[PDB]
RNA sequence: AGGACCGAACCGACUAAUGUUGAAAAAUUAGCGGAUGACUUGUGGCUGGGGGUGAAAGGCCAAUCAAACCGGGAGAUAGCU
RNA sequence: CACAGGUGGUCAGGUAGAGAAUACCAAGGCGCUUGAGAGAACUCGGGUGAAGGAACUAGGCAAAAUGGUGCCGUAACUUC
RNA sequence: AAUUCCUUGUCGGGUAAGUUCCGACCUGCACGAAUGGCGUAAUGAUGGCCAGGCUGUCUCCACCCGAGACUCAGUGAAAUU
RNA sequence: GAUGUCGGCUCAUCACAUCCUGGGGCUGAAGUAGGUCCCAAGGGUAUGGCUGUUCGCCAUUUAAAGUGGUACGCGAGCUGGGUUUAGAACGUCGUGAGACAGUUCGGUCCCUAUCUGCCGUGGGCGCUGGAGAACUGAGGGGGGCUGCUCCUAGUACGAGAGGACCGGAGUGGACGCAUCACUGGUGUUCGGGUUGUCAUGCCAAUGGCACUGCCCGGUAGCUAAAUGCGGAAGAGAUAAGUGCUGAAAGCAUCUAAGCACGAAACUUGCCCCGAGAUGAGUUCUCCCUGACCCUUUAAGGGUCCUGAAGGAACGUUGAAGACGACGACGUUGAUAGGCCGGGUGUGUAAGCGCAGCGAUGCGUUGAGCUAACCGGUACUAAUGAACCGUGAGGCUUAACCUU
């Protein structure tokens, strides 16, 4: 049975799936916007929105915790220094699916998650 | 003798002062409001239709507002039937509360199970599991033998296989009613009755005796 | 679940001291012989503690004429009269099930001197 | 293939 | 919970330190005795000169489990092993003097009153 | 294990009954750029309700 | 010193599961035996079918062995299907 | 067969280690030529388990368990 | 008894209960002395039996992590008839 | 030109020549307990030691541990211990190759389900205008077991010993259903400890890998060992059986006419499915009130206008689910995520200071972190539409409403 559970298995074992969704994470943060497979975009918001909430405070603490989570000095940098001043405000929601059709090789469901401050 | 219909709140502990501790099922029962009787001079039998809750007015139906708006009653999660026996009557319109059980000692609590989806003999019928050992080869919990041979040549009507389990219908016959809660529509009984939290229950005096 | 909660907090004991895993605890539990009622104490440390509100307990673990005995109490039960701390002990773990293979100077707990 | 003496 | 074949300690001084349980009486196919239900028991090791020698059969009332015992209010007890006192086979009463070790209260019965007036805890 | 008799034509065709394909009911309009879409997905020119979601 | 001991490489193949239109016409996985010797291995050579070789199982002699393989006698014979 | 097989030599880094075992790495080389979802039964490869502990079974099959260094200590039977 | 048909021979030990096992008896159907008799330390992936530890082997299964099964897209078999 | 064999395991189904429970007649039936026969198949009808065994003996239970059919039920379900391939040996027979319902040790169990069958779940069409709901219940299935203790009562009975029927109450075993409040398991998505090694420049702090590296705890969910409930009363007609009145047959006679009682069997009562019940049922609401054209002039075809109730599709999703299906919701919005607060779990984060040569300790501090949970919040995503479905619904007869 599966009642009342939550993460998405996506056909990997729990080391790689942590593991690709800290990469996509930091893909996110560093260019506001990419392209992945529905479902994907949905888990990836369940990691890369509370990263942003991490970041709304800036300390120490919060710095080495947000790097513990992305193991990438860049990405913690953007997030403390952009992202979280930015989004100062918005009380989540941070982010943005749209669905743009399907995977030519194997007819994957796709979709763009971005940013939601992405204007310019 | 009539019932009524509420919602399982979920389940809830009750201490005594002698020291008993009662596990009990919060049964939430809001006014049950009569929307049509059946007649045995127009319907052949006698009964009372009642609606219980609210549904937004947004996703009811025009065929369903008329039949609310015939007995000049909201609109409600949705329609239930009671049979009347020989002195019970009641009137369209007329709103039932939680206060009819309150002279009953024992109820009767119906509703749709949890849904386990397809389910093994093991689970579903308590098929006894093979050896995991010994070469058992792929057997572990298969059913097993399911016929005799020639003679029959064929597998019986109700063998008991691998299928749905839950989901369905379920009554639960003699629980105690420890406390009834008038001023907050709120029905206790003791034990477990079917369904998860939220679902639709409904509530009758029991008719074992 | 706001009807579940105000249920369970009608009948929640008001007067439940504060204790800490590790702590020696004393509990007044009542005992009906006959028609008369009485009260036995269960001395021991507390070894785990479950906090659920109403439904909260504590397992209390005491080594009796040479036998180990564990208690479960629930917290708020009318059974148990009252809740006495009588040594604070200083642990690191919230559950202390490792005790259940010690006795005697192994099983020695260090007092929180605060 | 089973056999049968 | 105790079966067949399970080994319990003694909890009184007839003079045998642990028995094996070999039938749980008291219905068919019944495969559990708790505290306060008779278990037919062999017996496995005693001490030299004691009123039971080993290989006997008799029959026991566990007063003891790790299981537990299951209280009104939901409480439990556990102990941190299984213990039985050994009973005559025909008259099923107590063959121990003394009753070591504390005793379930579940055992407050005619049939067994003997057992706790000798328990030296309840 | 395997078949005794080979099954018909008519067989084959009943079985495949179900195996038919059901084409899209209708396309979204865009109420700019005016391109057909799938409902909820964004039309080739990355436009999406009215507003160019995607640079490209 | 050792057809000595424990144990990798290396050479074996005792148990179990999987596989059995297999990844594989004999394997994989986890254990297992020998592991300075009657050991193991590369290259080349010799023994040819009623013969070879065989620490001997009728084993092996090119996925074939109580008489290999290829061609021939040959369209053997078949009171049988 | 772009096949979980078979195939003789030479080179032999770092940390821990008795070690060419094993673990993580360097130089270097790879992710094994269908993917994307779902998270039913059942099958396969694994993890954990209340109380009991061989009651299983043809049989403790399989699993679980033991597991290293020094030091103390070690019986019958021995062809010593 | 790797030998005993009668046979689960009889007696003793082990177990609450032992057609197996160990010891003994001799009524050896049908042991026996280099196609060797009887012993035997050590050795054995050898046969039988018992005990401690150990456990999902089991009472009685429960949950969980993965690969299939299931759905979608691409490619696309087989035995049989 | 193949129907695999004993036994075990799993799963069974039927018969009644009935093992238990139920109802009776006799008894050399005082009571308790038995013997024998009749009715009764609804439910129930042991775990172990030895042996490959079925069987059997033994140990200990039980209300009882029934007898049989079903390819001595069941290997395209499992096992392979026993017989019965090739190896080897003993005894025995034969000069010998070999041989033995003699014995010993070892010894490959293949098949992706087309059909029938069965367990589940959908599509299509039908039910005569269409649509949304709630129902009647023809039919079918599930369930049906039983111990012990107490009271009646140490009463009836009996010289004593011993010890009730008939009626009540309580508490159990086995089995079934439901559920997570409790007690627990699991909890590789939550904390913490720790070994080796690599990396982030280094210290500090973290991350990867080693079965989740090894471990200690644990939320939700699932779940049993956990805790609630269930078997029935009652009614109808009866079996064996017991009767009333009563002739044939002046009597007698339960029967021929006519009445009464009578069991876990039967029909109901209880639970579940159920109008494909084509015999396609009933009740309550909702929707549609236009133009014409053609001849093969009839339940006829076609164009224009029209597109309702409602459905579907798509999207966010569910304690619903293999996929379909089913339930919730789509801005006039709490459906999911995030966010805020709280609760849980872990157990005093990091940084800084103070003590110590140091490991480390202490303060800040029950700190930090915290999944599925609880109560909230439109911050993000659930689009304005399109699509399907129409335009008053046949004939005959009858009864009313009428002209
Ligand atoms: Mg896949
Ligand atoms: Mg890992
Ligand atoms: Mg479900
Ligand atoms: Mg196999
Ligand atoms: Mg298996
Ligand atoms: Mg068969
Ligand atoms: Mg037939
Ligand atoms: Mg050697
Ligand atoms: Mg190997
Ligand atoms: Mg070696
Ligand atoms: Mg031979
Ligand atoms: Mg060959
Ligand atoms: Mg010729
Ligand atoms: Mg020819
Ligand atoms: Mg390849
Ligand atoms: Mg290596
Ligand atoms: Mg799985
Ligand atoms: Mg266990
Ligand atoms: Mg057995
Ligand atoms: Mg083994
Ligand atoms: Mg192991
Ligand atoms: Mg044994
Ligand atoms: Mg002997
Ligand atoms: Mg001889
Ligand atoms: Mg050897
Ligand atoms: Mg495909
Ligand atoms: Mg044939
Ligand atoms: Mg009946
Ligand atoms: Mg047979
Ligand atoms: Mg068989
Ligand atoms: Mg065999
Ligand atoms: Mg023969
Ligand atoms: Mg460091």
């Amino acid at each position: 049975m599966r009642h009342r559970k939550s993460g998405r298995q996506l056909n990997r074992n729990s080391s790689h799936r942590q593991a690709m969704f800290r990469n996509m994470a930091g893909s996110l943060v560093r260019h506001e916007i990419i392209k992945t497979t529905l479902p994907k975009a949905k888990e990836l918001r369940r990691v890369v929105e509370p990263l942003i909430t991490l970041a709304k405070t800036d300390s120490v603490a919060n710095r080495r915790l947000a790097f513990a989570r992305t193991r990438d000095n860049e990405i913690v940098a953007k997030l403390f220094n952009e992202l979280g001043p930015r989004f100062a405000s918005r009380a989540g929601g941070y982010t943005r699916i749209l669905k743009c059709g399907f995977r030519a090789g194997d007819n994957a469901p796709m979709a763009y998650i971005e940013l939601v401050d992405r204007s310019e | 003798m009539i019932g009524l219909v509420g919602k399982k709140v979920g389940m809830t502990r009750i201490f005594t002062e002698d020291g008993v501790s009662i596990p009990v099922t919060v049964i939430e029962v809001e006014a049950n409001r009569v929307t049509q009787v059946k007649d045995l001079a127009n319907d052949g039998y006698r009964a009372i239709q009642v609606t219980t809750g609210a549904k937004k007015a947004n996703r009811v139906t025009k065929p369903e507002a008329g039949h609310f708006a015939k007995a000049g009653v909201e609109a409600g999660r949705g329609l239930w039937e009671f049979r009347l026996a020989e002195g019970e009557e009641f009137t369209v319109g007329q709103s039932i509360s939680v206060e009819l059980f309150a002279d009953v000692k024992k109820v009767d609590v119906t509703g749709t199970s949890k849904g386990k989806g397809f389910a093994g003999t093991v689970k579903r019928w308590n098929f006894r599991t093979q050896d995991a050992t010994h070469g058992n080869s792929l057997s572990h919990r298969v059913p097993g033998s399911i016929g005799q041979n020639q003679t029959p040549g064929k597998v019986f009507k109700g063998k008991k296989m691998a299928g749905q389990m839950g989901n369905e219908r379920v009554t639960v016959q003699s629980l105690d009613v420890v406390r009834v809660d008038a001023e907050r529509n709120l029905l206790l009984v003791k034990g477990a009755v079917p369904g998860a939290t939220g679902s639709d229950l409904i509530v009758k005096p029991a008719v074992k005796a | 679940s706001n009807i579940i909660k105000q249920l369970e907090q009608e009948q929640m004991k008001q007067d439940v001291p504060s204790f800490r895993p590790g702590d020696t605890v004393e509990v007044k539990v009542w005992v009906v012989e006959g028609s008369k009622k009485r009260l036995q104490a269960f001395e021991g440390v507390v070894i785990a503690i479950r906090n659920r509100g109403l439904h909260s307990a504590f397992t209390v673990r005491k080594i009796s004429n040479g036998e180990g005995v564990e208690r479960v109490f629930q917290t708020h039960s009318p059974v148990v009269d009252s809740i006495s701390v009588k040594r604070r002990g200083a642990v690191r773990k919230a559950k202390l099930y490792y005790l259940r293979e010690r006795t005697g100077k192994a099983a020695r707990i260090k007092e929180r001197l605060n | 293939m089973f056999k049968a003496f | 919970m105790i079966q067949e074949q399970t080994m319990l300690n003694v909890a009184d001084n007839s003079g045998a330190r642990r028995v094996m349980c070999i039938k749980v009486l008291g219905g068919s196919h019944r495969r559990y005795a708790g505290v306060g239900d008779i278990i037919k028991i062999t017996i496995k090791e005693a001490i030299p000169r004691g009123k039971v020698k080993k290989g006997d059969v008799l029959k026991a009332v566990v007063v003891r489990t790790k299981k537990g015992v299951r209280r009104p209010d939901g409480s439990v007890i556990r102990f941190d092993g299984n213990a039985c006192v050994l009973l005559n086979n025909n008259s099923e009463q107590p063959i121990g003097t003394r009753i070591f070790g504390p005793v379930t209260r579940e055992l407050r019965s005619e049939k067994f009153m003997k057992i706790i007036s000798l328990a030296p805890e309840v | 294990a395997v078949q005794q008799n080979k099954p018909t034509r008519s067989k084959r065709g009943m079985r495949r009954s179900h195996d038919a394909l059901t084409a899209v009911t209708s396309l979204s309009v865009d109420k700019t750029s005016g391109e057909k879409h799938l409902r909820h997905h964004i039309t080739a020119d990355g436009y999406y309700r009215g507003r160019k979601v995607i640079a490209k």
